RNA sequence: GGAUGCGAUCAUACCAGCACUAACGCACCGGAUCCCAUCAGAACUCCGAAGUUAAGCGUGCUUGGGCGAGAGUAGUACUAGGAUGGGUGACCCCCUGGGAAGUCCUCGUGUUGCAUCCC
RNA sequence: CCCGUCUUGAAACACGGACCAAGGAGUCUGACAUGUGUGCGAGUCAACGGGCGAGUAAACCCGUAAGGCGUAAGGAAGCUGAUUGGUGGGAUCCCCCUGAGGGGUGCACCGCCGACCGACCUUGAUCUUCUGUGAAGGGUUCGAGUGUGAGCAUACCUGUCG
RNA sequence: UGCAAAUCGUUCGUCUGACUUGGGUAUAGGGGCGAAAGACUAAUCGAACCGUCUAGUAGCUGGUUCCCUCCGAAGUUUCCC
RNA sequence: UAUUCUCAAACUUUAAAUAGGUAGGACGGUGCGGCUGCUUUGUUGAGCCGCACCACGGAAUCAAGAGCUCCAAGUGGGCCAUUUUUGGUAAGCAGAACUGGCGAUGCGGGAUGAACCGGAAGCCGGGUUACGGUGCCAAACUGCGCGCUAACCUAGAUCCC
RNA sequence: UAUGACUCUCUUAAGGUAGCCAAAUGCCUCGUCAUCUAAUUAGUGACGCGCAUGAAUGGAUUAACGAGAUUCCCACUGUCC
RNA sequence: AGCUCAACGAGAACAGAAAUCUCGUGUGGAACAGAAGGGUAAAAGCUCGUUUGAUUCUGAUUUCCAGUACGAAUACGAACCGUGAAAGCGUGGCCUAACGAUCCUUUAGACCUUCGGAAUUCGAAGCUAGAGGUGUCAGAAAAGUUACCACAGGGAUAACUGGCUUGUGGCAGCCAAGCGUUCAUAGCGACGUUGCUUUUUGAUCCUUCGAUGUCGGCUCUUCCUAUCAUUGUGAAGCAGAAUUCACCAAGUGUUGGAUUGUUCACCCACCAAUAGGGAACGUGAGCUGGGUUUAGACCGUCGUGAGACAGGUUAGUUUUACC
């Protein structure tokens, strides 16, 4: 017994009940991932600041 | 795949802790020991009546095994591990190619 | 995976455009970026290192980030009922410089002239910009009038050129 | 028909009175809904919203954290919708004007020793009427240990979400999916 | 199984039910205990109730060695000390242990 | 008004055939002991200044090719939305909007940054 | 159009149902979890047991260094063990003036970044029982940690599981 | 929905033998017994009957009991003998 | 060599419509001073931090308000329609894209019908309409007008049909 | 002409001998020929590279027997007209 | 670092379409391991020199995606190196695929931790990183048969009818190259092309699996026309006779037999004719039961075997109406 197979109907209706959440910009965000040497020397400034 | 009898590469032993010369061979697995925890559990499970306790592996589907070289530092003498592609034919020191 | 390979369906995306293959001007190499910076990625089918996935070609994000040889970029990514902002790394020959906000700074520098020019004579001032609106009533000159009538049907002229 | 969600009506629910039966508690949320309706006051519709809340959303502040918050403002009458707890951490005790529904009794015993005084609602209502002079303060509502639970699941990347487990030690939730050696980490 | 929950290691797959023990009885043991006690006491009139003096022991382990309780019987070596023969000690109410070593 | 060195843009700058260029340059050019390099001092490398503007570089012309811009193709092809629109159907008219591309024709053939030098 | 049911779709040439009475199916228990009510609070819990007491299966009382949970975490382990913050928003209140104003106050919660404890790495003056200590100085590493506690008992609905 | 959970009518095979038959006796369930049909073993046989484990387990079928009021879906993603 | 007929889902110089991304201030700007172990030949830059001043809210429309968290049900067979579209001669066949609908929804119209047209609904009085109709069945003209058709084939008579 | 008494070879040890057949065994098939009938996918006899016959997994025949499967003829008839 | 490829043009003894060599043109029309698509010309291609960045440490991100893991890839940081004069490049292959959890085993690393009465030494157990593999590739350890059969279900799914469709089957039309002693159309209609029908067979799976009795024949009624005969007509390559084509036309009729279970088929015979079809492929509580399609049994082929068989053979219970 075969059945479907795939479809995106009713999924943008699904999205949009709710959504489209868009998250909240903060002000400062995070440092994760940005040149380690570069955060490093911030550190140090930020210390001696 | 060809791969030289020696080669200079990293070492991290405390004594050299940079590039030297390696002697290059081809890691075997070791004989299984009688001693080891998971071989006495084994044969205290298969002991007795209920015949065959744990699986054993009959669908094999693999034609290579991934090849491990081992390196020995010879300033140090200690042995590094480093795996290489699948391959069907390996040798080490073979004649170079022409 | 799944199916689908990292660069499944870029025959035509990430090609490059007719008699402009070849060596890289270096204008690309001397451009400058900062944090905070908008960027278009668009991908240079040349240059097969740090090379950003299909998606995000042809969209805008923020530079987040300045390395030796690429550059962060924050781009928005819509994923069924939210908007993830995705951050990826991407090389400068992938990135340009975008202009999407190249009148903001000129509009708030004439907006605070006009704005200091108010308070100066005692008035209050509102510097939004309008929509077009309608246009006022106004005189036109008479003038020689050309007669436009439909034209007889000729079966001869449905063919470009005539058959 | 007309094209509303839900006929135009709320979909929100929040506290509208107490679900308690304290018949006291009845008696200081009548007397703050006179308060806020005659005379329009933040500080005493701020006092009448807080009655409404549950016991989780009225979590205790401790003596030494009331210490802290009172430092440079002793003067004021301190304000809390909830309970004081005392804290063996706090070794000087200043004179103190404390305001709140519940005092623990070796909290009460020092506050009274140090000076202070330890007043109920009805009492700040003959005081601050309008909450004039007033440090409204509220306890920790998130320190909790259900609050750790919540959040990103803990198998999830970058999550610090506390797992649910009957026990504590090597054997319990540490082999597969926290090491590298064991399949993957995180 | 769904949702976020402790793993269940609930211990109820053998026929539990015809190994329950209920306490039904907790008040009338209390009684029983309470008559043999008293009958107990009217039996060894005018002997204490509380039973033969008992030893001064420490605790066992590091968790309770700082604890002083009570002994099952006084030391042969305690008992030579104190003058008291062994044999005579449990007939005036003096517990003895012959088992417990003075170190 | 140019040249040279380093460039930006990367054909309006390219390709082909003809004609021309004061000075400084750029070149062609004379040798192979040395450094260097090959089968080959052709190339590369080094040392030079006898000769030549013959070539390169530069400039100009071609009812030239290409390239770039415009006009036209054409409100055409196509296309978003509407109809209890026509038609048996294939397809298509109309309403509210957007709107291309060969052929043919006309025009143009680089503009420029820093430094040195000639005029 | 005949109800109930499964179904994309039932008045169905789909199944059950001739009719009436009575009986008839998410319960009890154990382990958790969120929520809410109540008591106390860095504590909380006397009902294992004991003293009694409606002449009494109730109620009342009793925690000695008892015990359970909490009050400290990180390591496989040996083992070590929290120097006590800053900042952008932010409720309430206090002043000057009545502007979508300025100053002070800055709890809850959120964002960002330091610091401390521990696994790992790195580092090393001085002492020291010679293998320990730790002036200074750290890290794109790791934690269900710390940075003035928030738990314990108990009631009920709901949810997973035996 | 029979006189009958195998019977009735006509017809038919054999009939001194490997013949038919009563009673006694022996073989009992993965066992017996079988001139062999998986036949028979008390209307039960390709594993009898009786009690118990046992309210055996079912991703499958069928049911699942008062009223009004408010909110109100999904048949789509990934993984799974 | 210069022309010429006709072509492409896995050809293409050129190249739409529709759709996709970003931005349009109070998390802004300007001027000074400061921190660094990063960077520079160079307090040259790069970030960050203080002080002082300005900042009419910086496009339209709307905003039955915005954000955050906890526990949990059911569902995980779908089906139909305009347009786009694959296999198939085709199918009330089989499979995809956007949107809507039925399923879960009555009500007026299409005689009749899950999907078409209209339109969505508390219990009522009055008025007016949508789609569709006004010879009878059957509420509303055999209403006012112009042409065509005459069917001795059951003339013909309304999207889906 | 055809076949092959004869010689040599391969898989895998041998290569279907005596017999029998469109068989209760043959797909093509209602095979081909003769016979039986007015007419026969039936019966009988014959032929045989026989899909896939064959020698105690027994081949061939066989008097006598059979509530066994088949074809034909005489007698007989309400099976039928 | 140096060089430029395929191809073409013009030349050089053997030498020619194709050997090697010279010049010119040469946007890649070559090559780059493999499929394809991109990409590359003082290179990513060819030659040569030096080499092992196919190295060590963990983190971050992308693709997949639940924003889990694995695989693959990308950008930094912290070391040690290769090459180059240097910038610079190098963390395998120009990019897009080429691969693998738990448990166990085994190897590498530390003057590392533990064996719980205390020491030493073997042995064992730990920590970090690889390797032995699950291809049903998020990863059980796995041969048949049942016609002697069983259960829970499924019209989520086949084997009838019915429904959509009509490829196939069947039945018609249009044009007119040709056939027909000459003459396209008396009678036909090649190359093409438009239709109709559901008595063929397919396609599909909508209804029915707590069941709609599954072939054929016998009996009986009715209905259709695409008319075999019969009534009345037009046409002819219609002298007569016979025949053929076509038009109204379904009132009436359309048979007796051999073989086969047969539908179908093929013969004998008569006849005016021996036309074609529907009605749940009409009709089993109307019959029959020869065939298919349970259990017995034989043959052939297949299978080691139990057994199988769109092969053959023989025997095998047809229930109920009074609503
Ligand atoms: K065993
Ligand atoms: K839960
Ligand atoms: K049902
Ligand atoms: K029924
Ligand atoms: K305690
Ligand atoms: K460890
Ligand atoms: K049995
Ligand atoms: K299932
Ligand atoms: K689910
Ligand atoms: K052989
Ligand atoms: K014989
Ligand atoms: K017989
Ligand atoms: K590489
Ligand atoms: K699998
Ligand atoms: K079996
Ligand atoms: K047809
Ligand atoms: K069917
Ligand atoms: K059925
Ligand atoms: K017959
Ligand atoms: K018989
Ligand atoms: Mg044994
Ligand atoms: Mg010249
Ligand atoms: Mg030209
Ligand atoms: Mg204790
Ligand atoms: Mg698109
Ligand atoms: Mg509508
Ligand atoms: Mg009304
Ligand atoms: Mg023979
Ligand atoms: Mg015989
Ligand atoms: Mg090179
Ligand atoms: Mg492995
Ligand atoms: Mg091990
Ligand atoms: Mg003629
Ligand atoms: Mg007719
Ligand atoms: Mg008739
Ligand atoms: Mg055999
Ligand atoms: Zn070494």
């Amino acid at each position: 017994a075969k059945s479907k197979n795939h479809t995106a109907h009713n999924q943008s209706y699904k999205a949009h009940r709710n959504g489209i959440k868009k998250p909240r910009k903060h002000r400062h965000s995070s440092t994760k991932g940005m040149d380690p040497k570069f955060l490093r020397n911030q550190r140090y400034a930020r210390k001696h600041n | 795949v060809n791969v030289p009898k020696t080669k200079k590469t990293y070492c991290k032993s405390k004594e050299c802790k940079k590039h030297t010369l390696h002697k290059v061979t081809q890691y075997k697995k070791g004989k299984d020991s009688l001693a080891a925890q998971g071989k006495r559990r084994y044969d205290r499970k298969q002991s007795g009546y209920g015949g065959q306790t744990k699986p054993v592996f009959h669908k094999k589907a693999k034609t290579t095994k991934k090849i491990v070289l081992r390196l020995q530092c010879q300033g140090c003498k200690h042995v590094s591990q480093h795996p290489i592609k699948r391959c069907k034919h390996f040798e080490i020191g073979g004649d170079k190619k022409g | 995976p799944a199916g689908h390979g990292l660069r499944s369906r870029t025959r035509d995306s990430f090609s490059r455009a007719f008699r402009k293959k070849g060596t890289i001007p270096l204008s690309t190499y001397l451009r400058i970026f900062k944090i905070g910076d908008y960027v278009d990625i668009k991908v240079n089918g040349a240059i097969h290192k740090g090379m950003p996935h299909k998606f995000y070609h042809g969209r805008t994000g923020r530079v987040w980030n300045v390395t030796k040889r690429a550059v962060g970029v924050e781009v928005n990514k819509q994923v069924r009922n939210k908007i993830l902002r995705k951050r990826i790394h991407v090389r400068i020959e992938h990135v340009q410089l975008s202009r999407c906000t190249e009148e903001v700074k000129e509009r708030m520098k004439k907006n605070d002239q006009l704005k200091a020019e108010a308070k100066a004579r005692g008035e209050v001032i509102s510097t939004k910009r309008q929509p077009v609106g309608p246009k006022p009533g106004f005189m036109v000159e008479g003038a020689t009038l050309e007669t436009v009538t439909p034209i007889p049907y000729d079966v001869v002229n449905d063919l470009k050129g005539g058959y | 028909g007309i094209d509303l969600k839900a006929g135009g009506k709320s979909k929100k629910t929040k506290r509208t009175a107490p679900k308690s039966d304290d018949v006291y508690l009845k008696l200081l949320v009548k007397l703050y809904r006179f308060l806020v309706r005659r005379t329009g006051s933040k500080f005493n519709a701020v006092i009448l919203k807080r009655l409404f809340m549950s016991k989780i959303n009225k979590p205790p502040l401790s003596l030494s954290r009331l210490i802290s918050y009172a430092k440079g403002k002793e003067d004021k009458v301190v304000v809390i919708v909830g309970t004081i707890t005392d804290d063996v951490r706090a070794y000087e005790v200043p004179a103190l004007k404390v305001c709140a529904l519940r005092f623990t009794k070796t909290a009460r015993a020092r506050i009274e020793k140090a000076g202070g005084e330890c007043l109920t609602f009805d009492q700040l209502a003959l005081r601050a009427p309008l909450g004039q002079n007033t440090l409204l303060l509220r306890g920790p509502k998130n320190a909790r240990e259900a609050v750790k639970h919540f959040g990103p699941a803990p198998g999830v990347p970058h999550s610090h979400t506390k797992p649910f487990v009957r026990s504590k030690g090597r054997k319990f939730e540490r082999a597969r999916g926290r090491r590298n050696s064991r399949g993957y980490k995180a | 199984m769904k949702h976020n929950n402790v793993i269940p290691n609930g211990h109820f797959k053998k026929h539990w039910q015809n190994y329950v023990r209920t306490w039904f009885n907790q008040p009338a043991r209390k009684t029983r205990r309470r008559a043999a006690r008293q009958q107990k006491a009217v039996k060894i009139f005018p002997r204490p109730t509380a039973g033969s003096l008992r030893p001064i022991v420490h605790g066992q382990t590091l968790k309770y060695n700082m604890k002083v309780r009570a002994g099952r019987g006084f030391s042969l070596e305690e008992l030579k000390a104190a003058g008291i023969p062994k044999k005579l000690a449990p007939t005036i109410g003096i517990a003895v242990d012959h088992r417990r070593r003075n170190r």
